[PDB]
């Protein structure tokens, strides 16, 4: 019974990420005043499902690796990182109820920098292995304020209990005390899945252009199951969602509608900007977002204790 | 005591500093949208 | 027989989704890029059609070799090709690709990129129009929907 | 030398982490609080080289508790001697370690 | 066989080092550093140091080993590992087979046989775990040990900038 | 025009939907017709295996009331 | 123990999905290549300022190490002294980044 | 001082946004009201057992039942 | 005593002699170092855990803090012959015997 869960959870985080694919077209389609993809199903529906089908019977390269182990080891720790972060998401109830999620989903997308890192190692070419060290540059550095801006939210929170960040949300959105965290942090997690303005991986090639149709798929669709993830973590970080207990579906509906909106945005975001130069994010990490977050943090820390507010340890 | 396996042995420079015993180029061919078209790029870059 | 049946859906299962997802490589090299840009614009799209352009050689399908093809990029050529995944398709696109067009007689043009790559779909013009270059790409779609590789692997 | 800046100044700034028997967050007590405070209120001002005779007894109690050998050794003992029986066939289990019974509470 | 599931992951810890310790490359001295990292850090959550699991992950592994891994990509582009390796396989695997065969054994300390789930306590902690709460005592009881930490990162800020300037 | 997108993301929100209706009617189910009983801390969890002795069946969630004592 | 067999249920199905990909399509006898960069042969160069940014990233994970028992630590009742020993910390991080700031060692990549 | 400060909003208010955050977080918990409150509130959580007292015969201040009128009591609590 | 006790000093034990007697890498010594802090972060944990003595849990994350950044420190030295000799081959590490 408790397989059955797994598994309505993982199947199902495949389909939204394929059926992504197809949003992402469309609606980057349209706001390019185009359309995307029509023909191949009605309203493009069988699109994800005849590229996958065309990525899975292309030729792979098998190139001359500097490790051929650690070019198998990337896609399978993408895609079992980009899995295993969804299994403490209360919505409303999670697969794995544990008191530390928040931190657990930090630690877990803490290790992902070793699929960009491997797949830089195991391409020959040392200008994907260049691409792929400012990669690991940009992710390890927004994950500092990641860690900070969720650490001054769970200072409103109590715990590191993702359910109980419905709880603290019963009355209003954290997005009202915490817009200033919620913004920067949403742009942080734009900048954590190497998502546009904060792309470095199509122009100066990226760390993945070594992989062709058998793996690529692979991480590709990892990357998405982290995209929606990140966004469905915000939507329960910031805009948490009404819980009837008696009706979780009402939640379910209302998270997912959030997340949905929320993943929208992104692609509403890279279809509106240029990208950065890279030492220009690096400019935005390290000198605007780490002082406001340094600030910010103290402002959650002291804030609590001056309103006499501190959350409960249950 | 300069002993047979002690013989190679120079003494120390007198500063106490060795000598200390180049930048990148890279070649952007023809494999490149950003570039407008046909363009090979011979970089040299410090960094 | 039964085996054939099952051979023959595979076939219109696998051909179905080669040609309802080619990717082309973002590539041009003279005058037909701007036209093949066009087909790329919001009239045509080619993205409705599942035709999507790609930097990379690695994933990509389709090599559009739109425009003139000189002697001093040819070996280039040949190594975007040769860095394609199979299965790997070439339209030519424009006059000079076809067959030189205009720099025909010139000692620096390759008189023909089917000298260097083969060509599935020639697309005819100086510069073929946008319209034409989406017709020789649904017309590389239905040669790709009329492959026989799994009734020939059975067969043989 | 140990110089012991801490009592000169009257200030606690390591004393706490030091032993087990302190002042723990929420009167939480170790598992040998005990033994340990047993032992420390013995060895008390006497010095080592009489503590490490004078409470030989309650320091041995206190390792014992630490690291449970003796306790290990007599459950192996008994353990050992229920596999014997068991394999020759002397002893059966009843029915309230075969798990047959619906505990208490 | 579930009961001895420490003890399993701890033979895995022991082989993950001597995965490492030979010493093949750095690049794979790393892998075999993060899959200990894993398997140890499953030792310490199967104790109920849930925080302290959370920590190997996130600043041994996620923080500590993607350095290494990192300078291993840019500054550094058998018989003797394969032999050490197996080495200390046969000696690892000849210990489980003593330790097993005897419940009791001796190398330097005397060890039981037995699993470690007879060691264990019987009660109950209320509403927190210990582990959590001792750890929030870092900034009640822990002042001078703050003190000394802060003042050691920000003297390893200072002694890093230091030293990588060679000027 | 732009109500083509909605499809796509009506087939995506039904994707996102599944898990959370999923592991709520999964936790009815294994539970007596009940939420799955959240024991972060060791009092919630010896409650609870004090239920499952007390129930008398081997599980936590079969309830016992007045009816149970005299 | 169930959480064991989510971990294990992702990794093979990661591995199931990566075997597949890595081989239906050897299925396929397509053709022998012999293919014989923007660098040709050259040795990667040292890139100091990579290096220094991370370094600087593990250092201040550090200070985040030190910083994460915070909601656990506003529970304390000598909320003075942990008050001011958060406040401390986190001024220390901003220490330590005006320190990097003022050195001239986020630079190149700011 | 205010020359200054309008050159520094004008060119870095980020940083500007951040000293003054900063600066507030400091010194604003020694002038709130409600700081006393969060030790209050932090103390009046029993997180242990009240482990009653042996009647020696002369404690007053020490109540023998939860519903006696003496004791501490959290009604600064209920209303704030 | 306890067994996992006796596995957690083997691995130290290994990783200590994996440092000692090999003459490779410098950033190999630098994996048998942090592999020796591992063993003893998983140690110290298993101990106060053990114990229930709950002051010493704040112990493990000081005995990880400070010994991370003694790695960093360490990188950069290796950094340091990085940028002297091209490799970190602990016999380029000779100038000093005379
Ligand atoms: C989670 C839900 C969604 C959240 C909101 C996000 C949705 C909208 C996204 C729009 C598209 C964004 C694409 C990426 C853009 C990245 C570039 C960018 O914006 O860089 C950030 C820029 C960086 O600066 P810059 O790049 O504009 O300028 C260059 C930098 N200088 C000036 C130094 C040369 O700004 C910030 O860093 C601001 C971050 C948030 C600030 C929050 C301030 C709080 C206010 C406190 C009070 C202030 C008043 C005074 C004191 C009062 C005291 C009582
Ligand atoms: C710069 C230094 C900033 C912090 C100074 C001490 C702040 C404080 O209130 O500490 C109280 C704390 C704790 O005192 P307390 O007042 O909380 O005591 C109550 C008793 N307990 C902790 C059990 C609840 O520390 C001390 O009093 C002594 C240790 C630190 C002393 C200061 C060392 C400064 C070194 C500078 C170099
Ligand atoms: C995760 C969901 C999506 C999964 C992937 C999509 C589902 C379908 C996967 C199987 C499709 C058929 C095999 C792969 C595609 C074959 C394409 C091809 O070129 O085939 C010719 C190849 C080779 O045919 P060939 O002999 O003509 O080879 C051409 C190359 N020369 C001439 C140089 C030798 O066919 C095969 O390899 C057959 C493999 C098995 C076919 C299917 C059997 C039944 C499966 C049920
Ligand atoms: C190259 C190698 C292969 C690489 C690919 C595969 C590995 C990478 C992807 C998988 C990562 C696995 C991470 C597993 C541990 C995560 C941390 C964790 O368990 O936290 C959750 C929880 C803590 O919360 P809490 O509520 O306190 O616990 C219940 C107590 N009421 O704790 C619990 O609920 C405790 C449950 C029991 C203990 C769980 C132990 C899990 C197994 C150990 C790790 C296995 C993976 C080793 C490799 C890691 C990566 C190198
Ligand atoms: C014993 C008998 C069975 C033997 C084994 C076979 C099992 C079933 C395999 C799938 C179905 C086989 C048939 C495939 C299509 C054949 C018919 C066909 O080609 O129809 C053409 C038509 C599109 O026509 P077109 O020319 O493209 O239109 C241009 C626009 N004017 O096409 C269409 O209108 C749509 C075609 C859709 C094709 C099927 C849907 C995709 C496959 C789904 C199952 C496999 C993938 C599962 C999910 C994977 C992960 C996403
Ligand atoms: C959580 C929600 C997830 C939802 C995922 C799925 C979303 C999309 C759902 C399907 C949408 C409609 C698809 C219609 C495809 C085209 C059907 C068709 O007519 O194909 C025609 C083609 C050839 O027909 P033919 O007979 O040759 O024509 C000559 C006529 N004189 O004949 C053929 O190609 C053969 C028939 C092919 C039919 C394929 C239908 C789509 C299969 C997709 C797989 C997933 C289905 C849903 C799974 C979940 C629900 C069970
Ligand atoms: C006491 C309160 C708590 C203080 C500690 C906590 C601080 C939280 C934020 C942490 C920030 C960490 C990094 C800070 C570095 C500061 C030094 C600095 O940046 O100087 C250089 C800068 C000129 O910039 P440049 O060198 O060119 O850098 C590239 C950008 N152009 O020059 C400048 O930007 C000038 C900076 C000084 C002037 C700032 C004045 C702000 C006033 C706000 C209102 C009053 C707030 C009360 C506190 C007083 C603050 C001065
Ligand atoms: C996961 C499934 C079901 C399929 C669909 C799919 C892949 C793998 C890769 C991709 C993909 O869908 C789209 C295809 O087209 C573009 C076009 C893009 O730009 C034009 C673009 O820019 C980032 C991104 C993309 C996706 C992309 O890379 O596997
Ligand atoms: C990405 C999309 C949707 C468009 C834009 C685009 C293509 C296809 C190809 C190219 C391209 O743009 C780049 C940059 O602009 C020019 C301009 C050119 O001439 C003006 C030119 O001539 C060869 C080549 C190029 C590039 C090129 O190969 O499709
Ligand atoms: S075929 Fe003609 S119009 Fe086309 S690129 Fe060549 S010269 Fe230009």
């Amino acid at each position: 019974m408790f397989m059955i869960n797994v598994l309505t959870l993982i199947i199902p985080i495949l389909l939204a990420v394929a059926f992504l694919t197809l949003v992402e077209r469309k609606v980057l389609g349209y706001m390019q005043f185009r359309k995307g993809p029509n023909v191949v199903g009605p309203y493009g529906l069988l699109q994800p499902i005849a590229d996958a089908i065309k990525l899975f019977i292309k030729e792979p390269l098998r190139p001359a690796t500097s490790s051929i182990s650690m070019f198998i080891l990337a896609p399978i720790l993408a895609l079992t990182l980009a899995l295993t972060m969804w299994i403490p998401l209360p919505m409303p109830y999670p697969l794995i109820n544990m008191n530390l999620g928040v931190l657990f989903m930090l630690a877990m997308s803490s290790l992902a920098v070793y699929s960009i890192l491997w797949s830089g190692w195991a391409s020959n070419s040392k200008y994907a292995l260049i691409g792929a060290l400012r990669a690991v540059a940009q992710t390890i550095s927004y994950e500092v304020t990641l860690a900070i801006i969720l650490l001054s939210v769970l200072l409103m929170n109590g715990s590191f209990t993702l359910s109980t960040l419905i709880i603290t949300q019963e009355q209003v959105w954290l997005i009202f005390p915490a817009w200033p965290l919620a913004m920067m942090w949403f742009i942080s997690t734009l900048a954590e899945t190497n998502r546009a303005p904060f792309d470095l991986t199509e122009g100066e090639s990226g760390f993945n252009v070594e992989y062709a149709a058998g793996p690529f798929a692979l991480f590709f669709m990892a990357e998405y199951a982290n995209i929606i993830m990140m966004n469905i973590f915000t939507t329960t970080l910031f805009l948490g969602a009404f819980h009837n207990p008696y009706m979780p579906e009402l939640y379910t509906i209302n998270f997912t509608i959030k997340s949905l909106l929320l993943s929208i945005t992104f692609l509403w975001i890279r279809a509106s900007y240029p990208r950065f130069r890279y030492d220009q994010l690096m400019h935005l990490l390290w000198k605007n977002f780490l002082p406001l977050t340094l600030a910010l943090c103290m402002w959650h820390v002291s804030l609590p204790i001056l309103l006499s507010s501190i959350p409960p340890q249950t | 005591y300069p002993t047979k396996e002690t013989a190679h042995w120079k003494p120390p420079p007198w500063n106490d500093v060795d000598p200390p015993k180049s930048n990148l180029t890279l070649n952007f061919g023809p494999q490149h949208p950003a570039a407008h078209g046909v363009l090979r790029l011979v970089m040299e870059l410090s960094g | 027989s039964r085996g054939e049946y099952v051979v023959a859906k595979l076939d219109d299962l696998i051909n179905w989704a080669r040609r309802s997802s080619l990717w082309p490589m973002t590539f041009g090299l003279a005058c037909c890029a701007v036209e093949m840009m066009h087909m790329a614009a919001p009239r045509y799209d080619m993205d409705r059609f599942g035709v999507v352009f790609r930097a990379s050689p690695r994933q990509s399908d389709v090599m559009i070799v739109a425009g003139t093809l000189t002697n001093k990029m040819a070996p280039a050529l040949r190594k975007v090709y040769d860095q394609m995944p199979e299965p790997r398709y070439v339209v030519s696109m424009g006059s000079c690709a076809n067959g030189g067009g205009y720099y025909h007689y010139s000692y620096s043009v390759v008189r023909g990129c089917d000298r260097i790559v083969p060509v599935d779909i020639y697309v005819p013009g100086c510069p073929p129009t946008a319209e034409a270059l989406l017709y020789g790409i649904l017309q590389l779609q239905k040669k790709i929907k009329r492959e026989k590789r799994l009734r020939i692997w059975y067969r043989r | 030398p140990f110089f012991d800046v801490q009592k000169k100044l009257g200030v606690d700034l390591d004393h706490w982490m030091t032993i087990q028997s302190a002042e723990q967050p929420h009167r939480i007590p170790a598992r040998c609080h005990a033994f340990e405070k047993e032992w420390i209120e013995c060895a008390h001002g006497i010095g080592s080289i009489r503590a490490e005779k004078e409470c030989k007894i309650e320091f041995e109690d206190f390792r014992e508790c630490l690291l449970r050998q003796k306790t290990m050794k007599r459950l192996n003992a008994i353990k050992r001697q229920r596999d014997k029986l068991i394999k020759e066939g002397k002893y059966t289990p009843p029915p309230h370690h075969s798990g047959q019974e619906d505990l208490r509470p | 066989m579930m009961t001895y599931i420490v003890f399993i992951l701890s033979i895995i810890f022991v082989m993950g080092f001597v995965g490492f310790s030979s010493k093949p490359s750095p690049i794979y001295g790393g892998l075999g550093l993060i899959v200990s990292g894993g398997v140890g850090c499953g030792i310490v959550l199967n104790f109920g140091g849930s925080f302290l699991g959370l920590m190997v992950f996130l600043i041994y592994l996620g923080g500590m080993m993607v350095v290494f891994g990192y300078t291993t990509a840019m500054a550094t582009e058998n018989k003797v590992v394969l032999g050490t390796f197996i080495t200390g396989l046969l000696m690892e695997f000849l210990m489980v087979y003593y330790v097993l065969k005897d419940k009791e054994v001796e190398i330097v300390f005397k060890f039981n046989g037995m699993g470690d789930w007879v060691i264990y306590d019987t009660g109950d902690s209320g509403f927190f775990s210990e582990e959590a709460m001792g750890i929030a005592a870092l900034y009640s009881y822990g002042t001078w040990l703050v003190i000394v930490t802060g003042w050691s990162l920000l003297i390893g800020v200072v002694v890093i900038m230091e030293i990588t300037r060679g000027n | 025009m732009w109500f083509e997108v909605l499809p796509g993301i009506a087939v995506m929100g039904v994707c996102l939907f599944i898990p959370g209706m999923a592991t709520a009617r999964i936790h009815r189910f294994s539970n007596g017709g009940r939420e799955k009983r959240v024991a972060h801390y060791s009092y919630q969890w010896y409650l609870m295996e004090r239920d499952r002795r007390v129930s008398g069946v081997n599980r936590y969630y079969v309830s016992k009331g007045l009816e149970n004592i005299d | 123990m169930n959480l064991m067999i989510t971990l294990l249920t992702n990794f093979t199905l990661a591995t199931l999905l990566v075997t597949i990909a890595f081989w239906l399509p050897q299925l396929n006898v397509y053709s022998e290549k012999t293919s014989p960069d923007p660098m040709g042969s050259a040795r990667l160069p040292f890139s100091m300022k990579f290096f220094l940014v991370a370094i600087t990233f593990l250092l201040f994970d550090l200070e985040i190490a030190l910083l994460l028992p915070l909601p656990w630590a506003s529970q304390t009742t000598n909320l003075n002294t942990m008050l001011t020993m958060a406040l401390l910390l986190i001024f220390l991080l901003a220490v330590s980044l005006a320190y990097e700031w003022t050195q001239k060692g986020l630079e190149w990549t700011e | 001082v205010a020359a200054f400060l309008k050159n520094v909003w004008a060119k870095e208010p980020v940083l500007v946004a951040s000293f003054a955050i900063a600066g507030l977080a400091v010194i604003l918990p020694t002038l709130s009201p409600y700081t006393k409150y969060s030790l209050m509130i932090n103390r009046a959580t029993p997180y242990n057992y009240p482990v009653p007292l042996r009647d020696d015969g002369n404690m007053p201040d020490v109540p023998s039942h939860p519903q006696d009128p003496q004791g501490p009591s959290l009604e600064w609590l209920k209303r704030l | 005593m306890s067994l996992v006790y006796m596995n957690i000093m083997m691995a130290f034990t290994v990783s200590l002699t994996g440092l000692l007697m090999y003459r490779s890498h410098l950033m190999s010594s630098l994996l048998c170092l942090e592999g020796m802090m591992l063993s003893l972060f998983i140690l110290a944990t298993l101990m106060i855990l053990n114990s229930h003595f709950t002051l010493a849990s704040m112990m493990p994350i000081i005995l990880l803090v400070f010994a991370a950044c003694e790695a960093a420190l360490g990188l950069s030295l290796l950094v340091m012959v990085s940028n002297t000799y091209g490799t970190d081959y602990v016999q380029n590490l000779n100038l000093l015997q005379c």
